[PDB]
């Protein structure tokens, strides 16, 4: 069920906010004007990658170990991360951005 | 200069990260990577964490996904090799031809020579084996003893507390993780771990053990159902020496990981190298070295216009309520701090300087200090003395900008 | 083994080397390339009687066990291009090598204090760096001498019996602390104190005026000249600006090599392999150079050779006395033999670790240093007791225990 997870506005251009349904930390990032939700924890230590993280293009690293993932798939642009990151649908509703804490891919 | 054949002797996070920039660098001939464990090369850092939980070997895989085309030679071992011949003798009876050989051998674990016979268990974990066996020996009501307060004595200690473990902890020296980290943490952690359930015993002894009971030097008595030897490891340059490369534990290398030996390179644990922070050849025994050297080395053996491995050390730690980032050196002439030290909140990082320069710097829950240090320390820089202590001074614009 | 040889420096490291790469069989070429103007020469009578006569000529190597060398002298290696297999040298002429050898040695370390002040400042080391001390050690003069090394008191000794009034100041309590023992080290302050030499000691330098040299405790030490012998640093440039693996000096195997294929390094700027205490360190002797280049020549030349495995060894003549000392100064013990005497001086203390014998060293007494090299040499483990008795023949012991 697609459930709203914040404002078009709220996420700018190259930036990132978690979004905590439930307890279903989501990370969300704005890639030119794209939305991509992402699972907010990092594969490798469970750090969040909305928060302290670097999204470079479509690209996020992890500050903590300095790992690297696709926003668009998940997948690990490089180690210490082995696995790749699930990732949500997202919509797009006007002003409201859509995230269905379900069927998050892997 | 690279030439096939390509052999690695040695197939952990140096062998893996070293030939996918063999090939994700277009060097498309023959490599043969040979380790003497049985199971496809796993991420050795999350044992100490995740490992004793949810048991699974299965996400701390290193994912040699990146070489193609490589041969492994897994469950096999190599006895020896013929830096005049250039073949290497592997246990199963086959020999392999090289024209470039890599020794990326590791490190391996110095035991327990005073628990030498002990009616009790003991491991000095460095494997996913040891590790599966820990972990399966963790159960709610009952003892360990833990003979050492390094990284690994520490970061198992925390878990073994997660467990329900009554922990206590031997330590020869009168701090914990003297190797490489600044005093101000080793005094915070320790007294981080006291206030958690683990039994600390600074300058102590392992003088031997006695049926059920544990035996330090001043004749205490410690139950102890299963132990745990983290003492730390020595490098496993055997086949370095035997067959006469440079060796003082560890094999000497440049900075493209050439050996004294002609066609012979070295990476990982089983080296040493230079610390351009120090100047003085030590072994680096961190992840960030494995990998990075891995890479700067198979990258040069391609293309040697470019430059050898010069990148600075770095490690972390992952113990209870602390995420812990070291970098460069744990010594300097002044410190300076950030943050709240509280071991309830522990958020914050230090400084290490010498005459104005950084030398190095760690922190504790605030990764996002850690990148724009480092920088800061490559290019050895001597900041403003009272921005640095500025907490308003974000050290990213900081690092960034001049 | 790949012609033509190219050996960059010209010291006893080098020059030792290509004798035996001759003598061992090698027929192929061989350039030897030495910065300064002069056939090769020995350093040890730098400091001793080259002082006392002074004729170059005196102090000369035999290169006739090296036949047919280009020796190059007079020219300074700028670089090596080891991708090339070529050195660039200062005279414009570039050198293909097919096998490289780096035998530079090391440098006098300065000392900024007497950097342009007043009276003449000098280090020993090189022959125009032993004439003008030798043009400044008047009869009558006074001289002053910073740290108290070998060639410091080899100097502060060559001085006095010419009635020169030394002076020396170091920077440590003892002398000789880089490697002798504290019990040699004892009885040659008193041996030198006994002989005039006002020995300081934790006393560095600061402003030297013409008369006033450099101190922390303002004094008039008094002197036209100053000799300075605080250390010395492996010349490893090249190779450093090459990439091999340096740290004040090259590292290399027992073979020779270095971490860049085809370029070996001897002598003073080599770092290697201590068998004592197993530690990479520089082995800045006289015998090592010569041993050493000699033993990385014969493997070179044929494929089956031992690598080199001398233990440390060296000598100094300060005065009258005559001291040999071998392997490590310290370990868990010391037994003294002999008579140590402050006129007439002639004893024996060998140090153990755990009952094995892993230092010695020798005052005017060399008839039994050459044993207890031998017995240092293989791990002995002989009696203390026996050791001690002054009856006990050494000779007798080593050649058969
Ligand atoms: C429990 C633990 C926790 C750690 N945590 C951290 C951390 O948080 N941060 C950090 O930065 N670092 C950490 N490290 C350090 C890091 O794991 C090492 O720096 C890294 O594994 C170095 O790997 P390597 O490939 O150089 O050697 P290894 O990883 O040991 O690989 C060597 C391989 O060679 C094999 N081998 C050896 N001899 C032979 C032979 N003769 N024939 C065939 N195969 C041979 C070995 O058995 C093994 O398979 C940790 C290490 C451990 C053990
Ligand atoms: C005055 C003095 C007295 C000593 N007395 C004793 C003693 O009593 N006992 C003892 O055991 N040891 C003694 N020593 C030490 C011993 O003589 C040295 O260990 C030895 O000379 C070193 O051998 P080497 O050939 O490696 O080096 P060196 O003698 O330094 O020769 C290396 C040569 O390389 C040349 N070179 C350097 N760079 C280049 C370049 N770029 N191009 C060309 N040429 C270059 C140098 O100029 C030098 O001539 C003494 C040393 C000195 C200076
Ligand atoms: C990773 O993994 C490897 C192993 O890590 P660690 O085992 O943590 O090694 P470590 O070297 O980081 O720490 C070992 C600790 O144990 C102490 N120790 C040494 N002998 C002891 C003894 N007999 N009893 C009690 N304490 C003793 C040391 O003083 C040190 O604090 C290292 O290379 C590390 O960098
Ligand atoms: C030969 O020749 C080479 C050079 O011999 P030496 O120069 O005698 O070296 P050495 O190493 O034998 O002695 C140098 C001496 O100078 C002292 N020293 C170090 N720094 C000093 C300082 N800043 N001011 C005053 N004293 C200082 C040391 O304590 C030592 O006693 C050696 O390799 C030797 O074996
Ligand atoms: S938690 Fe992100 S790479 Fe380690």
């Amino acid at each position: 069920t697609f459930t709203k997870a914040c404002s078009v506005d709220e996420v700018p251009p190259g930036e990132a906010l978690q979004v905590s349904h439930d307890a279903q930390k989501v990370a969300i990032f704005n890639v030119d004007g794209e939305f991509f939700a992402t699972q907010d924890q990092c594969t490798h230590g469970e750090w969040s990658l909305s928060e302290g993280g670097y999204l470079d293009g479509d690209v996020v690293e992890c500050s903590l170990h300095m790992g690297k993932f696709c926003v668009r798939t998940g997948k690990v642009k490089s180690p210490p991360p082995c696995e790749p990151l699930k990732v949500y649908p997202i919509r797009i509703e006007g002003r409201d951005v859509l995230v269905d804490f379900s069927r998050a891919a892997l | 200069a690279l030439k096939a054949p390509v052999v690695v002797l040695g197939a952990g996070l140096a062998s893996v990260s070293f030939v996918a920039e063999l090939r994700q660098a277009g060097y498309q001939g023959l490599i043969t990577v040979v380790g003497d464990e049985a199971e496809r090369p796993y991420d050795r850092p999350p044992l100490s964490k995740d490992f004793m939980a949810h048991g699974d070997a299965e996400k701390i895989r290193l994912d040699c996904k990146r070489a193609p085309e490589v041969e492994w030679l897994l469950g096999v071992t190599a006895q020896s090799f013929d830096p005049q011949a250039h073949t290497v003798a592997l246990s199963d009876g086959r020999t392999l031809p090289y024209g470039t050989l890599v020794l990326a051998t590791g490190a391996a674990p110095r035991a327990l020579p005073t628990l030498q016979g002990a009616t009790m268990p003991v491991h000095t974990l460095r494997t996913l084996e040891d590790a599966r066996r820990i972990q399966a020996g963790l159960r709610p009501q009952s003892r360990l003893l833990i003979v050492g307060g390094g990284v690994i004595g520490l970061e198992l200690a925390a878990t073994a507390r997660t467990a329900g473990v009554h922990v206590s902890l031997v330590e020869t020296q009168p701090r914990l993780m003297s190797r490489a980290a600044p005093a101000t943490l080793a005094d915070f952690v320790a007294r981080y771990h006291a206030a958690q359930g683990v039994d600390l015993r600074f300058e102590r002894s392992v003088t031997g053990s006695v049926d059920g009971v544990v035996l330090l030097d001043d004749g205490t008595r410690i139950a102890a159902d299963m132990v745990v030897v983290g003492i730390g490891v020595l490098a496993n340059d055997a086949l370095a020496r035997a067959a006469g490369l440079a060796c003082d534990d560890g094999i000497f290398v440049d900075a493209y990981g050439r050996t004294t030996c002609p066609d012979v390179y070295a990476l990982g644990d089983v080296t040493r190298q230079r610390n351009p922070l120090s100047g003085r050849f030590e072994r680096i025994e961190t992840w960030s070295n494995a990998q990075n050297q891995g890479i700067a080395v198979a990258r040069h053996l391609v293309d040697p216009t470019a430059p050898g491995y010069a990148e600075l050390p770095w490690y972390w730690s992952d113990q209870g309520a602390l995420r812990i980032q070291v970098a460069g050196l744990a010594s300097g002439d002044e410190e300076i701090v950030r943050g709240e030290v509280s071991l309830d909140a522990p958020k914050f990082t230090l400084i290490e300087l010498q005459k104005g320069r950084i030398v190095g710097a760690t922190c504790v829950n605030n990764a996002r200090d850690f990148a724009p240090l480092r920088r800061l320390l490559a290019v050895g820089a001597k900041p403003d003395r009272a921005a640095l202590a500025d907490p308003a001074t974000d050290l990213r614009k900081l690092a960034a900008a001049v």
